[PDB]
């Protein structure tokens, strides 16, 4: 579900602390989410 | 979410000036126009 412009749409709401409706299931996902 | 990430940012930063400020003569009589000033007559 992670495509690009969904991808997008959980870069933008993280930077704002809106949460998003979806998160990262596998490790590499997870790490990017982390530093982000 | 941009305006509110702004607006709460603004909300928390300038609540956080007015505490900090409130929390830190004759001649000043005469150059002042707010407080008025008197005697006593015949006196």
């Amino acid at each position: 579900e992670f495509g690009i412009f969904n991808s997008l749409w959980f870069s933008l709401g993280a930077f704002m602390q809106q949460g998003c409706d979806i998160s990262p299931r596998s490790l590499s996902g997870r790490i990017v989410g982390g530093v982000w | 979410w941009f305006f509110t990430l702004i607006i709460i940012s603004s909300y928390t930063a300038n609540l956080a000036a007015f505490l900090t400020v409130e929390r830190m003569s004759a001649e000043d009589l005469a150059k002042q126009t707010e407080i008025a000033y008197g005697t006593l007559e015949a006196g």
